[PDB]
This record gives C-alpha cells, structure tokens and sequence, in this order.
C-alpha cells in the first residue's frame, strides 16, 4: 500500500464534503477504524484454511521526521513492526537509510530462517555493543576493539540498491561477525563481497581443496535454508573457502589497492567501489 | 603529509563511526570500557594468583 | 598559504637587564639588589649596604663597586645587611650572583626562605636520618644523605 | 660525591630544595613551597592510537637517566 | 530504604550525565565516580531476560525471587560487589549468575589475550 | 505539533543546565586565576641575566636550517581545553615554521592528538603536569632532560606570553646549543663591545667573568639559566591559559 | 481541595454537552470564575464577624513541570500564594519536594508567630545564599 | 558519486554546526576542522551570480557548463584545492574563476601590507 | 542631555561591575574608578523617601521638582560634587539635603573621636 495518509486524505474530502464532523487534525474520527479493517485483513492462515498468507508493507510519509501525527501513530499502533527511513541517513549516504534505534520487529526469530537465527542473534548483539561505541571518534586506530570493526563493515554491507539472494547475504555476513573480514580496509569491504560472491578466487587462483563449496551454484541456499551453516558439513567448507578468499584477497587485491597515488587510478578505483556498493 | 582525514573514498581513513549512533553520552561508555577492561585484567591476574 | 601570518615576539626582551659599563669612573654607594627565587622576586632593586654569600670556594663578601664576577652559590645561608645597620638572613637552594662593576646583584636561586621561618626542632630530626643515610652502604641512599647534610650542616651552625 | 655518580646539577638544586621544604616550619609559607616540591607530572608518547609512557627519565630525583 | 536509595542515586545519575557529556569524567570527585559507576550497574541489573522474549534475546528467562532481589540490590549500593565489571550486570537475574557470566567473560577476555599472544607468535 | 514543542522544551532545559555548568567552569578557572595573578606583580626580573647570556641577535631561519643538523621545537600546550586560540596557533606557527630536520617535545595533552596529525614523524612525544601542584624548577628539570636525548643545535621554546587579561600572545626563547653558546662567548670575549641590534645588551665582562669560572660550574650556568627561561614559559603558559579560558567561556555563554 | 482540575473537567463535560460555547483548551470563559466564586469565600474575617476563617489549600496537578496552561495559570492568578512540589526532589529524598525559588506566599511574615519570623527571616538569608552556592559549585 | 560525497559532507558539517555556534571551531578535531573548512568551501562555492541579480550582487552572471560543475567539486572533495581561502569560492563560476579570486584577493593583500610599510615609514 | 548620560554611565557601571567580580576594582583604570564611585552616588541618590511612609519609618519625604533634580545629578556628573561620601545619597532628595546629611555624618564622626580620644586620655 503506497501513502496510506493519501488515503486518508482521500475519506477525508469524502466525509467532510458529506458534512460529517471533523476531528483530530481534521480527520472524521473514524480513521482508525479505517487502516484497522484493512490491516487486520493481513494473516498466516490456519491449516484449516489452507495455510495461506498474505503479508502487508503499507507506506506512510512523514514530515520532518515524526512519529506524532494522528495517522502515523494509529498505524504504528496497528503495524506489528515499522522500518523507519531517516533522511539524515539517506542524506548522510548510506542506502537504504533504514534506523535499526526506531525500527524493529515484532515477530523476530520465528520469522527469519535457521540459518539467518543464529547470524541475526550475533548481528544484534555486534549492533547493541557498536551503538555505543560508535559515537567516538575512532582513536585507538590500533586499539579498536572488534566490535567496532565488525559493526561499521556490516554497515557497509547493508548498504545496497537492489535485493540480495539468502546465499549471497548469509556469508557476507558471518565473515563480518566471526571477523574473516577484519584486515581489510572499511572502503573495500564491498569489493571484497563482490569478489566473494561474484568472482570466485580459489577457483580462479588454483586453491581448490573444497569439494562442494563454492558461491557459483546458487542452489546452496536451499541446503543452507535447511541445514544451516552451523552444521557438521558446511562450517568447515565455509571457512575453507572465506579463508582463503581473505587471503587472497588481502595479498592480490589489497596490496594492488594501497599502491595508489595518481588521481586518475584513484578515481577510478573509487567508482568502482561506489559501482559494488550499488549492485550488490 | 597534512592530515589523513577519513571518508567515503579509498585514500581517505576508516570511518568507524555511526551517524545513529550519539556522542552525548560517548565518553560514559568510554569510561565504562576502560574501568571493566582493567577490572578484567585484574582477574585474569588474580585467577592465576 | 598566506606568507607568515605569525611573527612571534622574543621573550628576553621583556625583561630589562643591566648594561655593563666600561670606565665610567664613579664607584656606586649602595648596590642595587634582586633575589629571586624559581621565578619570583623577594626583592627587586633594594638599596643595601652590604651583603654576604657563600660560595664552594669559600664565604665571600660584596659591596658597592665589587669587580664583575659571576659564580655559583653554595647551598647556605645568604646575609643581607641594609644602611640601617639591620640584616636578613636566607637559606637558599644553590643558584648563580651576578654581580656588576656598576653596582647591582641578581641573585637567582631555585629557593629563598628567611631563617626565622625554620625550628631548629624538625631540624635534628632530619640530621640523624642523613646522617644514617649517608652511612647505608648504597649509592642511591648515600648520595642523598650527604646532599642533606650538606645543607644542614650550615643550619645547624648557624642556628647555634 | 654524587658528581661521577650521573646526576646533574638541577636534581641536586631540587634535592636540597626539598629538604629546606622539610625542615621549614609551618604556615602558609610552606603551603606556598610544598607545591614547589611534590612531583606530579609524568611522560607520554602516541602509539599507532594509543598512550604509552616514555619512563627513561624518571621524575623522582633519587634515580639516574639512562 | 533500599529502592528510596536506588532512586536516589538515578537522579544524581541524570545530573551527571548532564556534565559528563560536556566536561568528561575527569571533572568528578571520586566519591560521585563511586555512584556513577554503581547507578550504571544498577540500571543494566534491573534488566531481565523473560521466557517470553526468548524470540527475541534467545536467552532463557530468570525468575528472581524478592528476598534475593534485596540481597543483590543492597550489596551493590553499599559497594559489597564493585571489583565485578558492569556488562556482567547486563541481562541477567540474581548475583549469582552475575558472577558466573563475570568469570565466563574473563575466561573469554583471556583466550582473546592469549590468541593474540600466540598470533603474534605465529607472524 | 507536541513532538516540535516537547523537542524545542528538552532543548531549552539542555541549553540552561549547559550553561549552568559553563558558569561552573568560569568560577573554577576564576579561582585560579586570581591565585596566578598574584605572580603578575612578581615576575620580570630573574630571567635578565639568563637573556645576557643565552640572547643573540635575530638571526634568520634558512640561514640556521643550513647551519643545523636537528633543530627543535617545544610547544608548551594546555591540558584541557576551552583555552581558544592558543593550542591552534602554536600549530600554525610550527606548521609555518615546519623544516625537513626538526623534533618537537611538547608540554600538555593537546599537542598529543593534533601534533601527530599533522606532524608524523617529527612529533616525538609530551609531558604532563597534572596542575595539582604548582610547577617547579625541577619540572623544567624534567623538561631539560627530555630535551637533552637529542643533540639538538638549537631550541625554540613556544609560549604564550601574558600582556594582560585581553592579551595573550605568542612568545618564543631560541636557546643555542652548550658548544656553540661556549664558542660563541670566547669569540665575543675577545673582541671589544659592540651591540648588532638595537634593544639588545652588552654583556663582554660577563663574557670575560664566565672565562674565569671553571668548566662543570658553565656546564651548570647553562643549564641553570635554561632551566629558569623553560620554568617562566611554563608559568606565563599557565596563566595564560587561565586567562583565555575566561574569554572563550563568556563567549560560549 | 483533591482537586480542583477535575472539576475543570466536570465542569467542561457539562458544558460542552449542554453546548455552552467553548474555549481555550476546550473549557468555557467561565471557568476562571467558577474557581473565584469558590476560593473567594475563603478569607479572615472582621470582629465585626465572629473573626472566623476559611483556609483553601487547593491542588492542581502538573503534567510535565507545566504551568502556563489554563487552570494553572488560573488558580495562581487567584490564590494568594503558591506551593510548587518537584519530582526531581522527590526523587532524591528531598520530602517533601518543594521548589523554594518558585514556591511563594505573598502573607510573608503577618501569618508567623513572634518566635517564627525570626527564624524564617534567618532561614531566608540563608537558602538564598545556599542557592547560589550549590548551584555554582561543582560536582565534586 | 560527487554529488552524494558533496551531500554526505555537508550532513557531517550541519551536524558540527550544533557545536561551532556554540563553543567554536578549535575545540574540534584536526580532521573535523578540515572538513569544516571544505564544507565551508563547498557551500561558497554553490552561489554563484545570476545576470538577472547584477543590480545586487554587481557582478557579471556566468553560467557554469555541467562538465566542468563535476570536475571543480571533486577536485574539492579529494582535497586537490585547500591552499585556496574560503572567500574565494564566494559569487563566482569555476574553479578558474575561483582562482583568478585568489590571485585578486593576494595581491590586493600584499599591496595593503607595503602600503603599509610606507605609511610607516613616512610615519 | 543629562538623562542620556546617566544612562551611558550605568551602562558602564554595570559593564564595569561585571569585570570587578573578575578581576578586581584595581584592575581598572582610574577614570573606571572615578566614574565607579559616581554610578554608586547615582543609584544612591535614587533612592527617594516617601511622605506616605513618613508614620511606619518615621523618615521624612521629599517632593523633588524638576529642573533642581536635573541641576542636581547635572553637578554629579560634572564631577563637581564628588568629595561627598556614597552613603550620603542614600534616602535623600536634592542636592540641598544630602550636604545636610553629609554635615550630620562628618560631626557624627567628630563627635567619636572626640569621645574616644578623651576616653583613653583619661585612663
């Protein structure tokens, strides 16, 4: 549902027109009601009915940032849970600009998969521990704790233009929290998933000792939508291919990388790092 | 030579930090931190003591 | 860049020294005096009579015209004696007079307290515990009992 | 004597202020003095982010540079 | 007396978060030091993992008894528990699994001391 | 609505108890100064005798840098801030004054974080008086020591020199090195008194008289007379600071 | 009085059903002069009268340290004084929680006793200085 | 890509304003001041004159080609023009222009400081 | 004319009265200290008694008129009356009553020294 406050404008005209009394912020009244018939329609089926489903993502504006308007309280009061878009994060760079401090869920676990349970239980408590850090100005550039390695390098794998598959989502993220992508650069750590989604370097490179692991398939995720990569079989192979992948990397790629002081190169490689930003 | 300041862009520094996240109360947590990684280290010393 | 946008100030150049002088043929009547202490005066440009210091050499003793000499002080006591017949003794902490032909003294130390300000009772128990120090066979002990002595010693006599 | 022993002129200035800070008696003289005497300060040198103390000269004056 | 204290003391603790963010923490006696530490304590105790909310926490619940809810509240606003770090605090419920998660996160803080150690062995 | 009124309330209540802790601050910083000022009717005269023998005349830079193998710079800096300009322009006049051979030993914690990122390598490290106790000629001991790891040609001392309570410039000390200053005194010894810059003095019987003292009590005038030209710098430093602190608290008020 | 702002509520329910016309914040014109007809009935008598007396002792309740809103602004305008607790006080042990710099009684001292204006007079002098020391001095 | 850096960069200083009004710009980090001083840049360098405002501004309007909008930012965004002032930037088209006002506003400078070594002199 | 100016040196005086609690009434210049002592006449010479008081303080009251008051604070700020103490002015009205009050302090002084001399001569 786009702008449902355009909705409400709509009933709105329509009630005031028919000389129904005003309200709240020149609302009928009943508007509440309204957004509450047609969002209490969203449910996950009885097996009765057929295990059916139909999820809802309605769409409210919001000026200047709040969350006191008549409509947008009685919609969060409806909405299980709200992602909220900042502008001073949009503006301030990062795409999407969703605020993990306002938004949340109110499902959780049960939602997500097996294998996405565990990297979310770390993701929470990497972020829970990176908000309070994150305020500082980086100064111990040597004595920076994990966490706040791990925190800023997944927010830059959060940022994004398009969706992402659950195999191309799941090992980007647990090389950040079991911090495989901790010797690179903050900068590179898009370029890194690309290449660790998109150009395979054991394969290329000759370091083939995984007999199955390998992010070209594309058909894993439904092993690891099942099993999860907490499991006898994948763990080691994953880390036997984001090892090796790290170390490639950090001795072909890196060392290419920090080489750089012409302007021109430099421009060019920074387009390229905006470019990996967007696609992935 | 001047200052290695940080930014979006690969010569510049690491940028660690989070525009969600406050500096109001940064140095509490900074103090925090440094009071329970001493007191960690105290343990770890009277452990093996 | 903008072409030296500073242009610091000299700091010796906010302080007013003597100008030695070269056959001027007038002998002063009373010098002019100036004690300071680690950075501050006690007295800045005293008439005195006379005054006397002690030195590693030996005690010696100025007035009005004394040939320029500059040397060390040994650490005692420093008698000061005013036109009016009066002194004021200070122990001092080492330093270095300056004397002039002219007639002024500076007398810079790293310390200046007058005698009345010191009892001979804390004093005693300091000497034994140098003394004892000096006699503790150890270079890191020995050394500062006999600096403390050293000092003492004069007080001691003096006081008497 | 404490010459050939390393340390210089000024820690010897300063030992024998402290004993005249020592032996003085009390007042508001030797509250002014005291603060002349009492060591205080320290050394320190950046790491890569860090702090560290550069402790080759010590600021107690029974010690020698090295 | 025990939760007038506590209350107490979480208004001194506004009142110095209102000078910590502009001065630091050096400008503060010792003795105000003390009871910031121990509010900072007392606000990261009084949180508790629920059955409910393991969704959530994926944490088990605690169920603190209100006996043991005064001993532990207590010992920490005399000082009786300073030497233990303020992160043990963090979601959990009486003092005595406060204790068991202070020595887990040691036995942790040791295995990062000594990993580093023999990294730096290693290269 | 009530979102923008209760956001514009908290941040009237945030301005008042900021203020309210700006003025703290004032009357701290007020307490000691007034303390420190008492030195203002005190100071200007022990250091006349240190400048007749450590004085030269102004001689230029490019000149001393081709003379010089390691120059150094000592910027004293403050320990907290809210001082203004002080800390700033010391590193503007070094970064004006910056040379392929210099080595800077800095005196506070603010030269610990922007000296070092601007200058890499020369930057060394700094030393700290915690002000609970007032400086001393041993501090300036400390400082001599430290300064005497390298076999520096000559030492510029910054400073910030107090004119008054609306006047805190800058202020510099160039100390020659022991050798040089020895060979300097027997060269200008021997020649007859002539002064080579207006405001400067002569000096050639203390020049003569230091002949006659013996070499280790030199030795001991040299670093006797530094020491209390690196003991004003710090006292000037510190009231300085004090008094600035003042001007750049009622302006944030 | 426990209190006097529901009876401002009472009082605007009965208007605005019996359509009375409204006002600011939703209350009638009247209502300021409800509140006098009551607290002027309060008041010390003449000899002339028996020399009784009617104390009110009003509450208003506060919602978030407010008191430019309508009943409040109201009640202070009539009443001859005012006590103004503070939960930040309440907080901290300080029971009761008055705020002294806006608390007021505009009877000062014709109310107090012979032996309490000395003490009160003493005890002014000295929170007024007591107030501009704490409020100066640090923490610490 | 320089416009989302441009963006990003004035966020951070509009963020720093709230502390620049109020204690000033030497209580900030070296890298904060310098970004400062280029956001500073940057925004001067957004105005430009208009030949409808030539009775206001009283100067020439330009009008600054896109191709050569992109390169003047980022050369300001890598850092590539920092010895160029501030008031350089204000009311004008092009980093040349930008340029031609600093050699202008340099001269003038140095003409004033021999001005006024000569009124000095003959003082 | 002599309004203005009396504001221009409150004006001042307040200034003034803010570095005074700084650094001290030294650290002023002497025409500072002179125009000090005739901003603390002025606001002195303000303060008026009342007639309708005249029964509870048993103080007089004076109706002033115009063009006295204006001779008056005229002479105050030409300096031409500035031997007169502060505390003359204090609860008076004209020029032609404070010198009554300055005459009853000075004989009121005369008078104990006189006594206190006499007294010790006579022990």
């Amino acid at each position: 549902y786009d702008d449902l406050s355009k909705q409400a404008v709509s009933y709105r005209q329509i009630s005031l027109l028919l000389r129904r009394p005003p309200g709240r912020e020149a609302y009928p009244g009943d508007v509440f009601y309204l957004h509450s018939r047609l969002l209490e329609r969203s449910a996950m089926m009885s097996p009765q009915k057929g295990s059916g489903s139909l999820t809802s993502l309605p769409i409210v504006e919001t000026l200047s940032n709040d969350v006191t308007a008549y409509i947008v309280t009685n919609v969060i009061s409806i909405t299980d849970g709200q992602i909220y878009l900042d502008a001073k994060l949009f503006t301030g760079g990062q795409r999407p600009a969703v605020n993990i401090g306002l938004s949340v869920s109110r499902v959780g676990s049960s939602a997500q998969n097996k294998a996405m349970k565990k990297v979310g239980g770390a993701l929470k408590m990497l972020m829970g521990e990176y908000r309070k850090m994150a305020g500082e100005q980086t100064s111990g550039s040597q004595n920076v704790s994990p966490v706040m390695i791990r925190g800023a390098r997944c927010l830059q794998l959060f940022n994004q233009k398009g969706p992402s598959y659950f195999m191309d989502a799941i090992v980007a993220l647990y090389a950040v929290t079991n911090g495989y992508m901790d010797d690179v650069k903050l900068q590179y750590s898009k370029f890194y998933e690309f290449l660790l989604l998109n150009k395979d370097l054991p394969v290329l490179y000759g370091q083939v000792n995984n007999k199955y692991f390998y992010m070209y398939n594309k058909n894993l995720n439904y092993f690891i939508r099942y099993f999860g990569l907490n499991h006898e079989i994948l763990e080691p192979e994953l880390k036997k291919y984001i090892e090796i992948h790290t170390n490639l990397f950090l001795d072909n790629y890196q060392s290419r990388m920090n080489e750089l002081k012409s302007d021109e190169d430099l421009v060019q490689l920074k387009n390229l790092l905006y470019a990996c930003k967007r696609t992935v | 030579n001047k200052v290695k300041v940080p930014g979006r862009k690969p010569q510049d520094e690491e940028d660690l930090t989070w525009a969600e996240a406050d500096r109001k109360l940064t140095p509490e947590e900074r103090y925090a931190r440094d009071k329970q990684m001493a007191l960690l280290d105290k343990m770890t010393s009277q452990v093996e003591e | 860049q903008d072409p030296r946008k500073f242009f610091p100030d000299n700091g010796f150049r906010f302080f007013d020294g003597p100008e030695d002088s070269f056959g001027d043929g007038n002998i002063p009547a009373q010098i002019i005096l100036t004690l300071t202490r680690q950075d501050e005066f006690i007295l800045k440009q005293e008439p005195v009579a006379a005054i006397t210091i002690r030195t590693n050499e030996g005690e010696m003793g100025v007035l009005a015209g004394h040939e320029y000499t500059v040397q060390q002080l040994a650490p005692g006591i420093l008698e000061v004696e005013y036109e009016g017949g009066k002194k004021d003794q200070y122990v001092i902490s080492g330093g270095f007079a300056h004397v002039n032909d002219t007639g002024v003294v500076d007398i810079n130390t790293v310390e200046a307290v007058p005698l009345e300000e010191i009892d001979h009772e804390k004093l005693a128990k300091a000497l034994e515990e140098a003394r004892a120090k000096s006699q503790s066979p150890d270079e890191a002990v020995r050394i500062q009992g006999e600096i403390a002595l050293e000092i003492f010693e004069p007080l001691e006599a003096a006081l008497h | 004597s404490w010459r050939d022993a390393g340390i210089s002129y000024l820690r010897y200035l300063s030992i024998v202020t402290r004993c005249i800070h020592e032996v003085q008696k009390e007042g508001p003289l030797l509250t002014k003095n005291v603060r002349f005497s009492t060591i205080g300060w320290k050394s320190l040198y950046l790491d890569h982010g860090a702090t560290k103390e550069y402790t080759a000269i010590p600021a107690e004056l029974e010690k020698i540079p090295e | 007396n025990v939760a007038m204290d506590i209350v107490e003391m979480l208004t001194k603790y506004k009142e110095l978060q209102d000078i910590i963010a502009v001065l630091g923490i050096d400008e503060l006696s010792e003795e105000d030091k003390l009871i910031v530490d121990r509010a900072r304590k007392v606000a990261k105790f009084m949180s508790q993992p629920f059955a409910v909310a393991e969704v959530f926490t994926g944490m088990k619940g605690y169920y603190v008894q209100l006996e043991d809810c005064v001993s532990d509240f207590g010992s920490l606003l005399m000082g009786q528990c300073d030497n233990i770090p303020e992160m043990a605090f963090y979601m959990v419920g009486g003092l005595d699994s406060v204790k068991e998660k202070a020595a887990k996160m040691a036995a942790e803080a040791a295995a990062m001391r000594e990993r580093a150690r023999k990294a730096a062995e290693a290269k | 609505g009530g979102g923008t009124i209760r956001f514009w309330r908290e941040k009237l209540e945030g301005y008042k108890k900021y203020h309210q802790i700006v003025k703290t601050i004032k009357m701290v910083t007020l307490a000691k100064y007034r303390q420190t000022v008492v030195r203002t009717r005190v100071r200007d005269q022990t250091l006349r005798y240190t400048r007749k023998a450590l004085d030269a005349k102004t001689q230029d830079d490019q000149e001393v840098i081709e003379k010089s193998e390691c120059l150094l710079y000592v910027p004293i800096t403050t320990n907290r801030g809210s001082c203004g300009a002080l800390n700033t322009n010391m590193v503007r006049y070094l970064q004006e004054v910056e040379n392929p051979k210099m080595t800077i030993i800095s005196v506070g914690k603010k030269a610990l974080d922007a000296m070092t990122k601007v200058f890499q390598d020369t930057y060394r490290r700094t030393i700290l008086n915690d002000m609970k106790q007032a400086m001393s000629f041993q501090f300036a001991a400390y400082v001599l020591e430290h300064m005497n790891t390298v076999p520096w040609d000559r030492a510029q001392i910054v400073y910030n020199r107090y004119h008054g309570a609306a006047s805190q410039k800058l202020a510099i000390f160039n100390l020659p090195k022991f050798e040089d200053w020895k060979q300097k005194l027997e060269e200008d010894s021997a020649g007859d008194g002539k002064i080579e810059e207006d405001g400067l003095l002569q000096s050639l019987p203390m020049k003569t008289a230091l002949g006659e003292l013996e070499e280790t009590a030199v030795e001991d005038f040299y670093n006797f007379h530094s020491c209390l030209a690196v003991l004003n710098a710090v006292s000037e430093n510190e009231l300085s600071e004090y008094a600035a602190r003042i001007v750049a608290v009622e302006n944030q008020l």
